[PDB]
């Protein structure tokens, strides 16, 4: 794998496809 | 944190795996 | 607004759009 | 869970801020 | 519901998600 | 107009709400 | 280019991708 | 409409201009 | 059709409604 | 990390994600 | 091929790396 | 290459079309 440069939803896709069922949490600052 | 990072910078997706529950 | 299917990698953007800074859990198992 | 309320079923943009933290 | 900051294909998938069966028009300046 | 303004500053659903047909 | 099935959101990234700043009508009750 | 042109049938990238204003 | 302006992902998916059935390759610098 | 399906747009845009740089190919007839 | 492998099957991340150049 | 020029200018689905297999 590479590294990412992902920004907005882009991360939220990046996260979806890594943890699958497991699903994820999506935690921005502020 | 991992939202920013990925942005600002660049992240794995090992890091990104982190987050998974 | 409306009501629809949101599966999958357009379900976690539209909890992305809905949720934003706040931030989300995408929970599948529940 | 999520899934079955929005995808299995439909569910409207107010009950996916449910999900919101 | 939080504020967004939509460009580009994403200001049209967030037009999708908040109209649903109505649909919707995507008229950008020029 | 709306297309600019989510782009360039912020807009929220409610405001894209008024595109729906 | 090609003829395929274009549904939901992928079916208005489509649009916006084809129509650009044209700007385009999403109209699914017809 | 373009539902059924698209979605349901197979559209072109030229039948889909068809949607653009 | 009108040009496009694409950076990242979203050059992949036009690539993507572009060629269909054909594929394609997506071969960035370095 | 997981194991799902990835079809379509969704598939290419995770050869995105995996490949990046290296870039890829996407060839569906094999 | 990939399509077989990943939408028809399933498919791991490092599966779709198969496909990278 | 087709990558660069489509982000920091702009490209056709024409010159897009050329990278298809
Ligand atoms: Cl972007
Ligand atoms: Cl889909
Ligand atoms: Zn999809
Ligand atoms: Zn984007």
């Amino acid at each position: 794998f590479v590294n990412q440069h992902l920004c907005g939803s882009h991360l939220v896709e990046a996260l979806y496809l890594v943890c699958g069922e497991r699903g994820f949490f999506y935690t921005p600052k502020t | 944190g991992i939202v920013e990072q990925c942005c600002t910078s660049i992240c794995s997706l090992y890091q990104l795996e982190n987050y998974c529950n």
